[PDB]
DNA sequence: GTTTTTTTCTGTCTCGTGCCTGGTGTCTTGGGTGTAATCC
DNA sequence: GGATTACACCCAAGACACCAGGCACGAGACAGAAAAAAAC
DNA sequence: ATCAGAATCCCGGTGCCGAGGCCGCTCAATTGGTCGTAGACAGCTCTAGCACCGCTTAAACGCACGTACGCGCTGTCCCCCGCGTTTTAACCGCCAAGG
């Protein structure tokens, strides 16, 4: 598998199908498949990475879906990123205007 | 009908959104916005369910009419 | 005895923002949408999961215009809402003209 | 029985790989795998974006790399032009 | 590179025909019939894709117009569409 | 009826469409009848919003569309108003949105 | 004189630059001002004119919805005069931080 | 250098008008400022990375009108 | 201040042509649905 | 009633052959912005 | 401050259930081989982007100065919080039913 022989962990020629099937452009290239695994593999890489330590902060083994709300809601460029979605069993910032705590 | 809203319902939605005091009117305002909501996403729903030629709207339409509102949801298969 | 008004509110704030289970329970949910459905083409089967989707969706967004709604009214010098703040966040927002 | 398709158990390997002792949800690896298929799916638009306003119907790997970096914010997308950069040099060095 | 200006001129003279234009407002005329059929044509591809079917006949049309334009809009259109339709068919 | 557009008694050319559709990488094969299908939406689309641009010019006593024209017909307008929320116009400006608060009481 | 406690002058300049077609903005220091934000990622680019009126349009635009948002704001404020943080409260809801 | 503080206050005061607004503050101008040049920022920003892939120097109205299109602040007028 | 009502000088636009390039007529053939039967 | 499949049928893809329109450029005219009285 | 006492947190506990290992398939990635033109590249040409300046003028800046909305304060009055009391959809269940 080119994966391997790319060293990475994301099956290129999947992609290579889906691309020709997504009527994507007439023709497709040698590795520009790797190049866009690369691309997803680094990204699920640190927002997983995020992840895990929101796991370490509950000490929660099992991901629930709460960790990665809170953990796209924590990061700045993430968060931008992902401004328009949402996420079922997703919840919000713990958060409180404290000029609405009573004195 | 519309009246299936409880109080309670939409001051848990204050208490999750974190809104402490609450008046009057809201009530009715709320459904109001709630029911033309839900009026644009189901009848693009069903449009979409029109086109499958099927009697069963699909998740996945649900989804995709999601993401036609620019309203993009994940976890359900999308 | 009584308690003093504010603090069980917020305190179920913070008991509120844990759990992200749905608010609304599912039956009067789903006979709403059932009856907004009824008047495009009779009588449409539908998906549990799908049903599901528009419940998560629907309660994520009345949370967050909440939330635009609240910080509205507390740039406006109160602590209470009034119908007119929604009606301003939504006219910041573009749904109605 | 027609075979379904998931991203599961590749991300599941990184998941293993960045972390040996944690374990996951089922839903949340459903939520990942909309997840790669929502930013593929930007990234391929902007593709397709970038061949009709290029006039041109190949694609290679730079088209991806200003596709990236015109979708992601900066610090996070030099990353990550660097992670491919450097795959695309160790996989076309040798075979 | 074709713009669509004649085009414009006798949709003018068919409505209002009494009636002049500017150059930068067929500018912004021609700017808005683009984004329109590119909206248009990519919801198609959605359809597509969305429903495996590998080519697109009118009826996705159709139902892609009614996806984008609301009510009194999309009814008249679907209605012009297919006088077109039966018009072009019966010859 | 040699051409397609004669053939359909419309006024904007079919095989233009095909060949967008074609040389669009949208679908791999095209039919018959969605080209001209989707022509007609856009010359009902063109006929219709140059109504509201028509009044919109006459309401200044000018023969020629100006911009600030288009951008009150659809202001004034609901419908194109919700189709062009994300939308601008050069040109353009806003509508007269004067508070009751301000006039001279 | 005619000094005119106040009232006409303000109103009546809104009446005019909403009777009005063209920009405000004028073109020599916007247009420098471009070319000292884009000599930070790339260096030495040049220009088409069109562009930067495109540029200058789509500015005035995004101006104008801020100050009538902001308006909006100020008059739930139970107010005519502005604040910094009414701007900052329309774009907090605008998504755009 | 400092184009920045090339925006007037009375350009400022023209846009409250057309925008509507009637009365200013003073604390306003440099929040102004700010905001218009982040606005820029990311778009000269993401322009200027349209044409860094059309391998030419020069960048076109076109270039502007698809990276705003990319935005979704969509504006028409000058074809694209 | 608003706005109206005269010339004027005046910028664009519509008419007017020639060049040309995409648009059109039609067979083969094939796959792409059309439809129906059959699971589930 | 939707998913699967299979037999049908049938006209698009192309490939070539024939073609009047489509647009670039000019011209002269023609709707039009303003100059400036000039009321309310 | 300060005590009593609600409210919540947090620690074994067990249970149960789905995450994850696991294992035998088969179909798309692969491997290899064969046309082909799209594009990487060389190079021609004329436009337009740039820089500069002189002249014109309208547009900004500073200040003089009143002044009037913004605001802190006040009193007040009222109407949501909340806790209590009954409410009604709603859960599974079942014994008369007849029949």
């Amino acid at each position: 598998t080119r994966s391997s022989r790319a060293g990475l962990q994301f099956p290129v020629g999947r992609v290579h199908r889906l691309l020709r099937k997504g009527n994507y452009s007439e023709r497709v290239g040698a590795g520009a498949p790797v190049y866009l695994a690369a691309v997803l593999e680094y990204l699920t890489a640190e927002i997983l990475e995020l992840a895990g330590n929101a796991a370490r902060d509950n000490k929660k083994t099992r991901i629930i879906p709460r960790h990665l709300q809170l953990a796209i809601r924590n990061d700045e460029e993430l968060n931008k990123l992902l401004g328009r979605v949402t996420i079922a069993q997703g919840g919000v910032l713990p958060n409180i205007q404290a000029v609405l705590l009573p004195k | 009908n519309i009246q299936g809203i409880t109080k309670p319902a939409i001051r848990r939605l204050a208490r999750r959104g974190g809104v402490k005091r609450i008046s009057g009117l809201i009530y009715e305002e709320t459904r109001g916005v709630l029911k033309v909501f839900l009026e644009n996403v189901i009848r693009d729903a069903v449009t979409y369910t029109e086109h499958a030629k099927r009697k069963t709207v699909t998740a996945m339409d649900v989804v995709y009419a999601l993401k036609r509102q620019g309203r993009t949801l994940y976890g359900f298969g999308g | 005895h009584r308690y003093r008004p504010g603090t069980v509110a917020l305190r179920e704030i913070r008991r509120y923002q844990k759990s992200t289970e749905l608010l609304i329970r599912k039956l009067p949910f789903q006979r709403l949408v059932r009856e907004i459905a009824q008047d495009f083409k009779t009588d449409l089967r539908f998906q549990s999961a799908a049903i599901g989707a528009l419940q998560e969706a629907s309660e994520a967004y009345l949370v967050g215009l909440f939330e635009d709604t609240n910080l509205c009214a507390i740039h406006a010098k109160r602590v209470t809402i009034m119908p007119k703040d929604i009606q301003l966040a939504r006219r910041i927002r573009g749904e109605r003209a | 029985r027609s075979r379904k398709e998931s991203y599961s158990i590749y991300v599941y390997k990184v998941l293993k790989q960045v972390h040996p002792d944690t374990g996951i949800s089922s839903k949340a690896m459903g939520i990942m795998n909309s997840f790669v298929n929502d930013i593929f799916e930007r990234i391929a638009g902007e593709a397709s974006r970038l061949a009709h306003y290029n006039k041109r119907s190949t694609i290679t790997s730079r088209e991806i790399q200003t596709a990236v970096r015109l979708l992601l914010p900066g610090e996070l997308a030099k990353h990550a032009v660097s992670e491919g950069t450097k795959a695309v040099t160790k996989y076309t060095s040798a075979k």
